[PDB]
């Protein structure tokens, strides 16, 4: 149960009010079929200060999960080859 | 303390879950004045019986 | 008396009921598995586990007297110099 | 202030702490505390054996 509108791809949905004329069609261009905007999202409410730190802050991708160590250890190794190169280079360079 | 609170956590969001529900059943039937355009022509428009 | 409030739990119907991934062994799950493998290690040896006297345990805790005298003696003729 | 009202007190401002850095407010068993006490008492066996070594010169 919703209601829908006109918008031009890559913008916002067009009034129900404004014409085809004031809102800005060329003759021949893509108009997409969009849904009025939106309403109020409807703001949750938690009152124990103690679950106000559980509930709101899950919304991050926090997870440790096997894949954060997966980047882990290969961001450890381009850095041991690269100071394990220099370090023999510069006892090479600077002493011989 | 760790006992009760830990119990009405699981209360504050069972209490919270029936809200959800009325506000679903609520607005199922008195959507926004502009839904009630679409109302009309499809197969609920005249659902409500006495 | 005190009114006491023994510890419930009941359901959840909704969204945040089933997410918390916190793994933190409680004292009771430590104490639940100390009397399990102890329970368990008296059904091979004794061959009955009624579990009402336990000398297994006994033996160990012998041994681990033995030590813990062993370091205060050890410590308390340290303090001699 | 009776020690209820004070014995309430650190233990909410302790549930929060285990709200924003444990993600979870059951506080069944908390290594927060934990890690309070542990260096807590390191600083109390050096304020002893500095007591105990100041009279030990006291003989």
């Amino acid at each position: 149960p919703v209601r829908l509108s006109l918008a031009p791809i890559g913008g916002a949905p067009f009034s129900l009010d404004a014409t085809l004329d004031t809102v800005g069609v060329v003759d021949g261009d893509l108009l997409a079929l969009q849904a009025v905007p939106s309403g109020p999202p409807a703001p949750r409410i938690v009152e124990d200060i103690a679950d106000a730190a559980v509930i709101f802050s899950e919304a991050r991708r926090r997870q440790w999960g096997p894949t954060h160590i997966a980047r882990g250890a290969a961001l450890a190794l381009i850095g041991l080859i690269l100071v394990g190169t220099g370090l023999s280079v510069a006892h090479r360079v600077i002493t011989g | 303390r760790a006992d009760y609170l830990r119990y009405l956590s699981v209360v504050r969001d069972n209490v919270r879950a029936h809200a959800a529900e009325q506000r679903a059943a609520l607005e199922w039937s008195h959507p926004e004045p502009e839904v009630l355009a679409t109302i009309p022509g499809t197969r609920r428009q005249w659902e409500r019986d006495p | 008396d005190r009114r006491s409030f023994s510890s419930r739990t009941p359901v959840n119907e909704n969204p945040d009921g089933v997410q918390y991934r916190r793994g933190f062994v409680t004292r009771h799950q430590v104490s639940g598995w100390r009397f399990v493998m102890r329970r368990i290690a008296s059904g091979v040896a004794l061959h009955d586990t009624r579990m009402l006297v336990d000398p297994l345990r006994t033996q160990s805790r012998a041994v681990l007297t033995g030590a813990l005298i062993l370091v205060t003696g050890l410590v308390g003729c340290f303090i001699f110099s």
